[PDB]
């Protein structure tokens, strides 16, 4: 499965 | 052999037309198995491989929530990046995110990676040490500092070494009959006269999986015949791949040319002549 | 801003046999940005209801897509793919060759 939280830029 | 679990996320802003378009896909090795597309009133993560229907509704609900939240985060990032570069709202821009974990032949964690791109160029990279970031410019250095403030490398390291490894093991088991089945290429040679003195020999490789393959035309002692035309490996549309290699030979000398095909599904490399 | 023009391959799923069901594929790859127009043609006329795969990309961030439909190859029917992209001064037409 994919990450729950994607990084903020 | 080695295996990988990989995701590819793309967000493209649509000036004067609402939210950016967001599309993400997941791959196990060379097989796509999930997709998310926000171009819908109620977008869902959906399977793109038949063996993923063994996953229950809880899996799909959770993946749908994760992908919807990623799209919103990417809409924010596109707006942030537009301010970093002092760019107008009238321009369309692209933000891409790719990440994956790779297992070695021992089935253990071998390498993890994560990278961002802005308008088709490297932006921010999670290094293979999984504890540091590398920025491409001053804008990405601010993004690096945010990641440092949030221990983002530690969070992504946990996903890549734990969540990613565990679910790659599950996917490989659920789709073993196709993911672990090497499909050898079907091979043949075609002949097309160019003139009275020359002809084209085309060596075909059809219906193989995985995509990695090597095609070479041998002309006696020359293993890589001069001016061999190779096409990029291409999907057949059914999960398998295709490729061919062509060479122009003097008419009447076709017997001096041999095509070599090497693929992991073949117990030994295959040689063919017209 | 990095822009890349699409590479184009037009081909069939199975070896072409006249009068036999098959799939006409148009593979566009190595392009950026992702916005692209792809049409499959039968004797110069656009084929309706052509599907394409989910947008993905490669390590150099360039995108790839597979457009495909059902078709019946014959001796006289002329099939082709028409591609338009921001990098093209004009749309590009690539005829289908059953030997390629």
């Amino acid at each position: 499965r994919q990450p729950a939280k994607a990084p903020l830029l | 052999g080695s295996h990988s679990l990989k995701y590819f996320h793309t967000s493209v802003s649509r000036p004067g037309r609402g939210e950016p378009r967001f599309i993400s896909v997941g791959y196990v090795d060379d097989t796509q198995f999930v997709r998310f597309d926000n171009d819908a009133a109620s977008p869902r993560m959906v399977p793109r491989a038949p063996w993923m229907e063994q996953e229950g509704s809880e899996y799909w609900d959770r993946e749908t929530r994760s992908a919807r939240d990623t799209a919103q985060i990417f809409r924010v990032n596109l707006r942030t990046l537009r301010g970093y570069y002092n760019q107008s709202e009238a321009g369309s821009h692209t933000l891409q995110w790719m990440h994956g974990c790779e297992l070695g032949p021992d089935g253990r964690f071998l390498r993890g990676y994560e990278q961002f791109a802005y308008d088709g160029k490297d932006y921010l990279t999670l290094n293979e040490d999984l504890r540091s970031w590398t920025a491409v410019d001053t804008a990405a250095q601010i993004s690096e500092q945010k990641s440092n403030d949030a221990s983002e490398a530690e969070h992504q390291r946990a996903y890549l070494e734990d969540t990613c490894v565990e679910w790659l093991h599950k996917y490989l088991e659920k789709g073993k009959e196709t993911l672990l089945h090497l499909e050898p290429p079907k091979t043949h040679v075609t002949h097309h006269p160019i003139s009275d003195h020359e002809a084209t020999l085309r060596c075909w490789a059809l219906g193989f999986y995985p995509a990695e393959i090597t095609l070479t035309w041998q002309q006696d002692g020359e293993g890589h015949t001069q001016d061999t035309e190779l096409v990029e490996t291409r999907p057949a549309g059914d999960g398998t791949f295709q490729k061919w290699a062509a060479v122009v030979v003097p008419s009447g000398e076709e017997q001096r040319y041999t095509c070599h095909v090497q693929h992991e599904g073949l117990p030994e490399p295959v040689t063919l002549r017209w | 801003m990095i822009q890349r023009t699409p590479k184009i391959q037009v081909y069939s799923r199975h070896p072409a046999e006249n009068g036999k069901s098959n799939f006409l594929n148009c593979y566009v790859s190595g392009f950026h940005p992702s916005d692209i127009e792809v049409d499959l043609l039968k004797n110069g006329e656009r084929i309706e209801k052509v599907e394409h795969s989910d947008l993905s990309f490669s390590k150099d961030w360039s995108f790839y897509l597979l457009y495909y439909t059902e078709f019946t190859p014959t001796e006289k029917d002329e099939y082709a793919c028409r591609v338009n992209h921001v990098t093209l001064s004009q749309p590009k037409i690539v005829k289908w060759d059953r030997d390629m």
